[PDB]
């Protein structure tokens, strides 16, 4: 296949700077143009810029709302493209999609989230949600863990280091009046007692370089 | 500037059209455009390009046509999995800029009642001098719920944080609501309730200090 992965996302204060990087794979970097498209939160797709191949002089073009504040860079020797963002404002908060440009946009990256905000970064508090037969409207028991009071988005959640996926339901985050996010991941499970089965939720808050592995145990 | 309809409804099995409307000095004079599909919380995908063509990794039911000013996307044989945001864009030569459309939505016509999960505050959270009730609503349609909290028999508005409904991967919707208390309030009352109303019916869960 082809893969495009971005990085360097998270929080930046207005007027501060934040550089994104995007690594290519399964595609020859040298001959393919690279582009960035921005998905402002709850808004449409807005084009950030494009950077032409080495053989054309590594030319660049930007969207008007961006031009003069962002500079788009390249490096084939390291097999990556860089998006530099200099003058930043709350209006720039968005998901930034790394993409290839061809003669339209053929390949798309998973997208990095840049949250421009004067608010401070906060790593989550993580509590186990004890397994219970009486927790669900439905038939079976459920257990999970609560990812509480973090900023900014995103946090990602696995169970048993990715080994457990079937029963797993990770919910979208709530934004609290406190200005902090809270998230829950629940797992459907046979019964309120779970001896010999291990249930560890892997909370990864990349924006605060924090990761928490929380094991969920029966309530006394 | 490119303009397209905010919302375009359609029934299963049938064919539906989305219009991307441009100007004569852009789309009229030089007729090229590309169309994209974005499922909820996921990367956009190239469905069709250069008005007509389509990669062998794309479902054949997507096709593009056009008039002078406006190019339009037509979907044949609608299904649940077609439910996504749809965008159109255009790029000219060198020393220019890419123009994107506003984004449009499509729809289905089933019906389903919510499953509700409710946990009390963890032992660890209480020891930390905090308390949060977690109420998780899933697998409902339409994507519209009311979540109400009761402390015993008495409604609680304060300390309530409820998400907007969100399209689930199985085409249904999901939502979550958290009630934040002091440990003294939590152990004060005989029982707490998360009460979820959907299409006139209510699913209600209860927890108590234990």
């Amino acid at each position: 296949e082809v893969q495009l992965l971005e990085s360097g996302g998270g929080l930046v204060k207005p007027g501060g700077s934040l550089r994104l990087s995007c690594e290519a794979s399964g595609l020859t970097f040298s001959n393919v143009w690279m582009s960035w498209v921005r998905q402002a939160p709850g808004k449409g797709l807005e084009w950030v810029g494009r950077i032409k191949r080495k053989s054309e002089g590594a030319t660049t073009d930007y969207g008007a709302p961006v031009k003069g504040r962002f500079t788009l860079s390249r490096d084939d020797s390291k097999n990556t493209v860089y998006l530099q963002m200099n003058s930043l404002k709350i209006d720039d908060t968005a998901v930034y999609y790394c993409s290839t440009l061809t003669r339209y946009f053929d390949y798309w990256g998973q997208g990095a989230l840049v949250t421009v905000s004067s608010a401070s970064t906060k790593g989550p508090s993580v509590f186990p949600l004890a397994p219970s037969s009486k927790s669900t409207s439905g038939g079976t028991a459920a257990l999970g863990c609560l990812v509480k009071d973090y900023f900014p988005e995103p946090v990602t959640v696995s169970w048993n280091s990715g080994a457990l996926t079937s029963g797993v339901h990770t919910f979208p985050a709530v934004l609290q009046s406190s200005g902090l996010y809270s998230l829950s991941s629940v797992v459907t499970v046979p019964s309120s007692s779970l001896g010999t089965q291990t249930y560890i939720c892997n909370v990864n808050h990349k924006p605060s370089n924090t990761k928490v592995d929380k094991r969920v145990e029966p309530k006394s | 500037a490119l303009t397209q309809p905010a919302s375009v409804s359609g029934s299963p099995g049938q064919s539906i059209t989305i219009s991307c409307t441009g100007t004569s000095s852009d789309v009229g004079t030089y007729d090229l455009v590309s169309w994209y599909q974005q499922h909820p919380g996921k990367s956009p995908k190239l469905m069709i390009y250069a008005d007509i063509k389509r990669p062998s990794g794309v479902s054949h039911r997507f096709s593009g046509s056009k008039s002078g000013n406006t190019a339009s996307l037509t979907i044949s044989g609608l299904q649940s999995a077609d439910e996504a945001d749809y965008y159109c864009c255009l790029y000219a030569g060198s020393s220019t800029s890419v123009i994107f459309g506003g984004g449009t939505k499509v729809t289905g016509q089933p019906k389903a009642a919510p499953s509700v999960t409710l946990f009390p505050p963890s032992s660890e959270e209480l020891q930390a001098n905090k308390a949060t009730l977690v109420c998780l609503i899933s697998d409902f349609y339409p994507g519209a719920v009311t979540v109400a909290w009761k402390a015993d028999s008495s409604p609680v508005k304060a300390g309530v944080e409820t998400t907007t409904p969100s399209k689930q991967s199985n085409n249904k919707y999901a939502a979550s609501s958290y009630l934040s208390l002091t440990p003294e309030q939590w152990k004060s009352h005989r029982s707490y309730s998360c009460q979820v109303t959907h299409e006139g019916s209510t699913v209600e869960k209860t927890v108590a200090p234990t």
